[PDB]
């Protein structure tokens, strides 16, 4: 009979991400994500431990639900006080929906490339190779989102960089990426720092940076209804 | 170690 909501989300993601028809399909996908709750995935909301995080445990974990050539579908689970650092989604669309907790999502884009003015100074100061590499960007928004918020969308050309901070305890979100990342095809995940020199939208300076030493994501089992071909 | 993932690209999973 009636398929599970997560199966319906996967089915609709496949139809949307395989052009006329795209906006209507994306709207339907957003409406399905709006209805999704953590209990529909058998994920109980996680609350703070109030203990420090030991060095051998990741700050973030990921449950994979499904992927096709057109999209990837899963859940990121952030522990208290953690962040997913600022990163891009080259050539991709993304849709996320908060399942529990509160996250602060900062949304940014790279701009067109203009060079850093010679006298510009930063705190902390930049090394010479960093001064050569910094590029202009725009900070478009920075707001808090909960399960009562709508889904958040990004596209290849707008809000393509985002940072996600767990606010006042653990949080989790469902994420759809379309197409998935593919490093062997020029679609990798790059990380950035926004720099403080010495009102939104507002121009910022962006520095591409390696994955942070204290950030990584481990898989954990997905407990909810399964998506079937 | 580095793993190619659908969901975080070339990811250092450690
Ligand atoms: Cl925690
Ligand atoms: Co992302």
């Amino acid at each position: 009979n009636m398929a599970s909501l997560i199966q319906r989300i996967a089915r609709q993601a496949s139809l949307t991400f395989r052009q006329p028809g795209f906006p209507e399909n994306l709207s339907k996908l957003k409406s399905l994500l709006t209805q999704l709750r953590a209990e529909d995935l058998n994920i109980a909301p996680r609350k703070a431990t109030l203990q420090p995080l030991p060095p051998n445990l990741p700050p973030v974990t990921y449950m994979h639900i499904y992927e096709t050539d057109g999209f990837s579908l899963g859940v990121f689970l952030l522990k208290s006080g953690t962040s997913i650092p600022l990163h891009d989604h080259p050539g991709m669309h993304g849709m996320l929906k908060v399942l529990y907790g509160t996250v602060r999502i900062s949304c940014m884009d790279k701009l067109d490339p203009r060079a850093l003015p010679p006298e510009q100074q930063f705190e902390p100061p930049l090394q010479p190779r960093e001064r050569e590499a910094v590029r202009p960007g725009v900070l478009r928004s920075r707001a808090e989102y909960t399960e009562a918020s709508g889904p958040c969308i990004l596209t290849p050309h707008r809000d393509n960089l985002h940072q996600i901070d767990a606010v006042e305890g653990p949080a989790a979100f469902l994420d759809i990426l379309a197409p998935p990342y593919d490093p062997d095809d020029g679609r990798d995940c790059h990380y950035y720092r926004v720099l403080e020199p010495v009102d939104l939208p507002r121009e910022v300076w962006l520095l591409e940076t390696p994955q942070a030493d204290d950030f990584w994501c481990e898989g954990e089992p997905y407990p909810g209804p399964k998506v079937f071909p | 170690y580095i793993v190619k993932t659908f969901w975080k690209g070339s990811h250092r999973q450690c």
